[PDB]
Formats: structure tokens, C-alpha cells, sequence
RNA sequence: GGCCGGGAACUCAAAGGAGACUGCCAGUGAUAAACUGGAGGAAGGUGGGGAUGACGUCAAGUCAUCAUGGCCCUUACGACCAGGGCUACACACGUGCUACAAUGGCGCAUACAAAGAGAAGCGACCUCGCGAGAGCAAGCGGACCUCAUAAAGUGCGUCGUAGUCCGGAUUGGAGUCUGCAACUCGACUCCAUGAAGUCGGAAUCGCUAGUAAUCGUGGAUCAGAAUGCCACGGUGAAUACGU
């Protein structure tokens, strides 16, 4: 059976997919380097994979649509931390100190009445 | 520049156009219209173009063809 | 390097140097590199006097230069002459097109004073 | 073929009507796959609150389209008849078409 | 910032050399909130910098930053009806972070060709010290001890 | 809301099915590039109050010619005194 | 080519539930309230944002949306029509957009959104034109089809500190579109011209995190005119010692 996990980031949703064999990153029918990921966010992909035993451990499959190119990078980032669950929550523990199961809360803002973008309260006339 | 194919003018105005030269050229024609362009049949004769207060008597030429009426009378009076 | 029209630019590109001839712009320095048949990033140098002729012939077709100044002054003079709204709005020194005069007639009109 | 839609104002005043439309189809008939949720369309306006000036404080208003999809997989003579005339509408527009 | 007392959130580090001392300095860098292009300035210059005084990559800009670290700052009083600045210890904290800004300023004023090239001539002065961060560095310095009074 | 300017929608309204609509098929497919004669411009003398867009709108109730939705047919005002007391469908404080 | 069986998982989608209460634990606190920290958890101390604005103040605004006391005009301060004005130009200020550029300009290639709108409508695909658009002409009252090919970013090349390939004003010639109608008084396109301006005086405006900043998109209004206004997302910081 499959191993898989959801995770997202600020509108951006994708679905990870783990299994047994080689470590060939496949994400929408494309590489990780022909994933365009070579400035800051190029391995926050494998951000959750970084204080792991793998050399060339596991099959991966991923998929994500929606928002841009670091919230993306950031759904791939915590979907597979629920992927890891073929380890139950047992790597878990450790992984809670990381704050990489932590989903993001944060989302952009509102634009509001007598604002320019949700904060910004246009300037008045001196007093 | 502007109006696409054929140059817009009114009917009214056309005829009088077509008086001046059937009927022949008198006086300044007094004409409230402001959209008609200028023709080569309006060269020699005499228009006058209302703008707020009274008809101006402008005389048509020439190279005026290309403008329209209204240009050569100003609405808005200064000094 | 003369090249018809009396501006003459040198080590630089052929687009450029076109461009700062008078009556000719960015579009048209193009279509007479086109034309001619010359490369957009070859220099000024490494260009034969036979090849600098070629290209003289083509801007020599367009009206440029002070014969274009006279032709853009023609259309403003007898413009001017005439006595219509752009033309009273022309010598009075303020905007043809019908920009607005309340605020922000400093381009046309020119700099503030008592 | 019995490709039904419907559109609600109210977050729920169709999931009652869509409920009954279900067991009156599937106790009789057979199949009834059951009411998709489909997008919810949400059409807003912001308008001036005060009749001069106070452009500041404005009322955000919004109405939202709720849809639902039966789509009765099984049209016998039996379950079509017994059905229709049992809408009881409640203002909900009924269309039957593909 | 009265009663509420924050938590201080930190950010992650450099993607490629792993530094948090860096993570800031692209930051500083960073105009229009663009970290690509803030970046590509950072390793660009690192690079140039490294290379030309033939150190290695991480104390390289290190020991350049150590010697614009500022010793001391002044605050402002105005007690009583008059100006008085007080001279204190900056701490480790603020101590670089004022550092990464007077070298990103100090190449901000300079008029050569790339930002790369500009931010990496003043890392390449931060060591031997003639150029304008060096100098925006110990600016304070002559009207602290002046104030020594005040403490 | 002077009812004059009120009485002068209804005339400029209902000129708009006479005049214009069936009779404006004429400089649609007509003034266009084809086989020019020019007596089809020479129709416009029509008293040109059905124009297709020169009504401003006002509001139905009222008669604002200013703040009207073209979705409830109404001025701004009349929107909120009507939307405040219900009668919209779904209609309710906007909040996410 | 999710395109065609199929598969119902998954994302997505909208109905109903669970979940966050200083409670579990530790310390302080009159042993109470509460506070500080820890554990668990996606979310901890009114989670984030909106809606939500007391009694009243400023005789604040609105007799011009409407309603209405009184007053006043009534072959006119009413009513209809045409043209004009509201768009004026020696001036002063506010609120914005666009810049002064190498975190950049230009050209080629290329990757990733969200929220909407649409039948008196939005318009594929296709043909014509450099272009604004025009003619021909599917589908969709709409998770289907149309607007819609989002930009920053990224890969190469060029430009290499100049009033310049910065910057776009102004003006000229020549077009398109909506409409009875574009001169006063337009949007938008083509060719050409290329003012000022090189970070701005006293002073002054906002913002504590998905915010400032920056880069795009959509809608309402509307026949046709947004740098405004409303709505949406991309990337994304600095600094809070303290009153």
C-alpha cells in the first residue's frame, strides 16, 4: 500500500506520495532540478528530510498546485511531514522541535475600507 | 484621426451648403451645429458659428476642410 | 562616417547610432538594419565605406533632419495661421491636445514666476 | 437525462428540499448517486453608507448562490411518477437539463 | 511596544552556506522584498571577496564585520527642557546588526558599476580600513566618552 | 426627486422601441463595408431621444442619478434603507 | 492530452460535526482571580482578520437621494429644446500615478496564482492589419465555454554610470473604437519629437509579520473614458532596549 500526505501553504495544496525504492524526485511529471528550485527555497522540499537517515531511501511522488513559487515549495515542505507517517509518530517527536508539521497560519490579508492594502491608512493634510 | 470612413456632417447644414450653390452665396449662415466638417464645396462662402453669446462670422478656406467649424470659434472667453 | 544627415555616432550599435538622428526612431532604426541587411549588435567599427552607403540611401528616402524641422514647423505655422482652437492655443503658449490648465500645465507652458 | 440544478440563497433552505427529493427517489426507484455540494458563487457590492461624504465607513454587502446536483441515475416510469409535484417551493428555481 | 513584550521570532538560515548571521545581511540587502536577487548580490560579492584576499568563505566577511562592530552608542534623554545623549553598550544582538546595515549603507553611497562589486569593495576595506563604512562605524565615538558624565 | 427630470425618463424610455431597437436594425449591417451611397447617414435626423445609452439610470423608487447597481436596480441609499430591512434574498452583513 | 474505460482514494468543492476551556502540569500569587513557563496539538492564553461603534459631544455633515415644518417665486426661481459651461489659467495647497535606473533598461526563452465577471453579454478557433481592431464565427446563463497568453522571478545576451537604450512629458503627421454625435472635451494604436528630473529645503505620512515594501489580476460605475475606488493573490523584510 501506498504512504501518503496532504500538507499546504498559504492557498497552495499538494499531495505527497512515499513508497520503498529509489530516490528520484518526480513533482507534476518533472525533476527537481527541472522544478526550477535553485534559489532560496531549493531544498526546503527536503527541508523535512534533513535530519534523516536516507542516502537513497524512498520512492517519492508529489504534486502541487495553487499560489506561487515558495508557498509551493513550502506545501511540499509540510505534506511530506504527514507522508511520514510509514514511521508513524513515533520520528515525530523529534520532528516537533523542527516546526515543520506546524501548518502556517499565516495568510495574506484583507483589503479593508479607507486602506490601501489591509494597513496602509492613506495620508492626510499636515493637522 | 478620428470618425473612421466618410466624414460625419448634419443634414440641415447640408442644405444649406447645397442652397449657397443652387441659390447662390448672400450672407453669413447663422447655423447652432458645431459637429459638421468642413467641405470643398464650403470654400468662398460664409458661415457663422454660435458659441455662448452670438454667431461668429468665420470665413472658410482652402486648407480648412481638414478641421471642423467648432475649432474656429473658442467658447470660453478670456482677458 | 557623415552618414546624409550631419549627426554622426561611432562605437556604439547601428540601432543606436540611427536612433540619434533626427526623424528617426527605435521602430525605423530596425527597419533600415532590416532593409540594408546588418546585423542589430554590430559596432560602427569594422564597417566598410561600402557598406556605410547603402544604408545613407535609405534614410535619404524619409524626410529627416532640417528638412523634417521645417516640414513639422510648416504644419505648426499655417496651423497658427489659421485661427482655429489649436492654433490660437499654439502661439499662446499652452496645451494643444486639451490637457487640463487648472494644475500641471509646466511642460507646455513652462516655469513659475511672479 | 435527469440531470437536475438548483440555486439557494440561504446557507441551508435546499438541503431540505434535496434531502426529500433523495429518499423519494431511492426508496421507490434504485441507484440515486445524491447532491453534489458544487461552488457556492458570492456576489459582493461595497456601496457609500452615509448620503454626503464618509466615504471611510462603508457597508460591505454579499449574496451568496448555493447550487446542488441530485442527478437520478434511474429513470423508471415508477420513480419518475410519485415524484414531481412534490417540490413544495420555497421560491428555489428547478431546472432539468444537461 | 508598552506593555506587550515580544517573543523575538527568528528566521531560518542561508540556504546554501547554512549561516543565520547571513540570513539577516540578505535582508538589509533585500529592497522590494526580492531574496532572489538580494542573494545573487550576496554570493556574488562573498565570492569576489574570498577569492582577491585568498580567506576562507565564512570568516572572511566575519572578521571584515568584526572590525565595523560598534563599541559603543548614544540615546537620546530630554529630561529636563535640554538635549542630553547618554552613551551605552551596544549589545551582540544589535551590535551586528548595525554593522550589516553601515556596510550595505556605505555601499549604497558608492558610485561603481555592480552591487556585487560595491558591497565586495567595502568587504574588501572592512579588514584594512579606508573606506566609508569604516568611517560611519566610529562616527559616535568622538561624541561618546565626551558624554561619560551622563551614566 | 424633481419629477420633471423623472417624466423626461419615461418620454426618453419608451422613445427607445419606436424610434431606435426595431428601426436601429438600419446602421448596423448597413453602415458597414460593402459592394459608397451615403443617404443611410442622412436617417439620423430622428429625434435621437431613444438612444440606446443615454438614460443615466436613476433610481427606480427615488430618482438619484448617482450610486445606481444595475443588479438591484436602485441608488446606494435606497439599497441600504431596503437592505437593512431585508427584501434582498440573501442579502447580509458582508464579513470574511 | 485525465483523454477513455474505470476508480473512488486524493486535492478541490459546500452541508453537518469534532477540535482550544487557563484545563492537563510546574512555579509565583491572600490559599481567590490571574500571571509566567512546560506538555500535548494543525491551531494556547479574547488563535488571525472582518462584522460588531455605549450614554453622549462637535447646534459636525446631509432641506441636493428621499421624507418634511415654515418661508418664497408661480405666463416664473416652473417647463421644453439647441449650443455653451462644469475640463477656464499670471497663482497656492492636498491626494495619487510615473521617474531619476545597473537590486536596473532593453530583447529572446521559460515557470508558478487567487478572486471574479459574462446573454441588449463575455468572445474562442480561424482569416486580415506592424498595431488599435475589423470580417467570418464555436461554446457557455456557466467548477464545462469566454474574457485569460498574470507579472515579479528565472536562463542567456546586450547595455557599463552619461541627462544615457535612464525617463517619459510636450508637440507634429497618420489610424481605430463606442455613439446621432469625439473641435471645445475622450479612450486607445502607429510613426516621429524626446521638457523637467540625477533621491528633493523646514517639516511631514503610515506600518509590528504574511504586515511595511514591491509586482500583477478582476470587478463595481458604464455605450464609451481610471493613476481613483473596491476585491484578489505572488514574492516578502527591518526593528521594538523602553514610556
Amino acid at each position: 500500500n501506498q504512504y501518503y500526505g496532504t500538507g499546504r501553504r498559504k492557498s497552495s495544496a499538494a499531495r505527497v506520495f512515499i513508497k520503498p525504492g529509489n530516490g528520484k524526485i518526480v513533482i507534476n511529471q518533472r525533476s527537481l532540478e527541472q522544478y526550477f528550485g535553485r534559489e532560496t527555497a531549493r531544498m526546503v522540499v527536503r527541508q523535512p528530510l534533513e535530519l534523516v537517515d536516507m542516502v537513497e531511501k524512498l520512492d517519492l511522488y508529489i504534486t502541487v498546485k495553487g499560489g506561487g513559487i515558495s508557498g509551493q515549495a513550502g506545501a511540499i515542505r509540510h505534506g511530506i511531514t504527514r507522508a511520514l507517517m510509514e514511521y508513524d509518530e513515533s520520528l515525530r517527536s523529534e520532528l516537533r522541535k523542527a516546526g515543520f508539521v506546524t501548518r502556517d497560519a499565516r495568510q495574506v490579508e484583507r483589503k479593508k475600507v479607507g486602506l490601501r492594502k489591509a494597513r496602509r491608512r492613506p495620508q492626510f493634510s499636515k493637522r | 484621426r478620428s470618425l473612421k470612413k466618410g466624414p460625419f456632417i448634419d443634414l440641415h447644414l447640408l442644405k444649406k451648403v447645397e442652397k449657397a450653390v443652387e441659390s447662390g452665396d448672400k450672407k453669413p449662415l447663422r447655423t447652432w451645429s458645431r459637429r459638421s466638417t468642413i467641405f470643398p464645396n464650403m470654400i468662398g462662402l460664409t458661415i457663422a458659428v454660435h458659441n455662448g453669446r452670438q454667431h461668429v462670422p468665420v470665413f472658410v478656406t482652402d486648407e480648412m476642410v481638414g478641421h471642423k467649424l467648432g475649432e474656429f470659434a473658442p467658447t470660453r472667453t478670456y482677458r | 562616417a557623415r552618414i546624409a544627415g550631419i549627426n554622426i555616432p561611432d562605437h556604439k550599435h547601428a540601432v543606436i547610432a540611427l536612433t540619434s538622428i533626427y526623424g528617426v526612431g527605435k521602430t525605423r532604426s530596425k527597419a533600415i538594419l532590416a532593409a540594408a541587411g546588418i546585423a542589430e549588435d554590430v559596432k560602427i567599427s569594422e564597417l566598410s565605406e561600402g557598406q556605410i552607403d547603402t544604408l545613407r540611401d535609405e534614410v535619404a528616402k524619409f524626410v529627416v533632419e532640417g528638412d523634417l524641422r521645417r516640414e513639422i514647423s510648416m504644419s505648426i505655422k499655417r496651423l497658427m495661421d489659421l485661427g482655429c482652437y489649436r492654433g490660437l492655443r499654439h502661439r499662446r503658449g499652452l496645451p494643444v491636445r486639451g490637457q487640463r490648465t487648472k494644475t500641471n500645465a509646466r511642460t507646455r507652458k513652462g516655469p513659475r514666476k511672479p | 437525462r435527469i440531470r437536475i440544478r438548483l440555486k439557494a440563497f440561504d446557507h441551508r433552505l435546499i438541503d431540505q428540499a434535496t434531502a426529500e427529493i433523495v429518499e423519494t427517489a431511492k426508496r421507490t426507484g434504485a441507484q440515486v448517486r445524491g447532491p453534489i455540494p458544487l461552488p457556492t458563487r458570492k456576489e459582493r457590492f461595497t456601496v457609500l453608507i452615509s448620503p454626503h461624504v464618509n466615504k471611510d465607513a462603508r457597508d460591505q454587502y454579499e449574496i451568496r448562490t448555493h447550487l446542488r446536483l441530485v442527478d437520478i441515475v434511474e429513470p423508471t416510469e415508477k420513480t419518475v411518477d410519485a415524484l414531481m409535484r412534490l417540490d413544495l417551493a420555497a421560491g428555489v428555481d428547478v431546472q432539468i437539463s444537461l | 511596544p508598552r506593555r506587550r513584550v515580544i517573543g523575538q521570532r527568528k528566521i531560518l538560515p542561508d540556504p546554501k552556506f547554512g549561516s543565520e548571521l547571513l540570513a539577516k545581511f540578505v535582508n538589509i540587502l533585500m529592497v522590494d522584498g526580492k531574496k532572489s536577487t538580494a542573494e545573487s548580490i550576496v554570493y556574488s560579492a562573498l565570492e569576489t571577496l574570498a577569492q582577491r584576499s585568498g580567506k576562507s568563505e565564512l570568516e572572511a566577511f566575519e572578521v571584515a564585520l568584526e572590525n565595523v562592530r560598534p563599541t559603543v552608542e548614544v540615546k537620546s534623554r530630554r529630561v529636563g527642557g535640554s538635549t542630553y545623549q547618554v552613551p551605552v553598550e551596544v549589545r551582540p544582538v544589535r551590535r551586528n546588526a548595525l554593522a550589516m546595515r553601515w556596510i550595505v549603507e556605505a555601499a549604497r553611497k558608492r558610485g561603481d558599476k555592480s552591487m556585487a562589486l560595491r558591497l565586495a569593495n567595502e568587504l574588501s576595506d572592512a579588514a584594512e580600513n579606508k573606506g566609508t563604512a569604516v568611517k560611519k562605524r566610529e562616527d559616535v565615538h568622538r561624541m561618546a566618552e565626551a558624554n561619560k558624565a551622563f551614566a | 426627486a424633481k419629477q420633471s427630470m423623472k417624466a423626461r425618463e419615461v418620454k426618453r424610455v419608451a422613445l427607445a422601441d419606436k424610434y431606435f431597437a426595431k428601426r436601429a436594425e438600419l446602421k448596423a449591417i448597413i453602415s458597414d463595408v460593402n459592394a459608397r451611397w451615403n443617404a443611410v447617414l442622412k436617417l439620423q435626423t430622428l429625434p435621437r431621444d431613444s438612444s440606446p445609452s443615454r438614460q443615466r439610470n436613476r433610481c427606480r423608487q427615488t430618482g438619484r442619478p448617482h450610486g445606481f447597481l444595475r443588479k438591484f436596480g436602485l441608488s446606494r441609499i435606497k439599497v441600504r434603507e431596503a437592505a437593512m430591512r431585508g427584501e434582498i434574498p440573501g442579502l447580509k452583513k458582508a464579513s470574511w
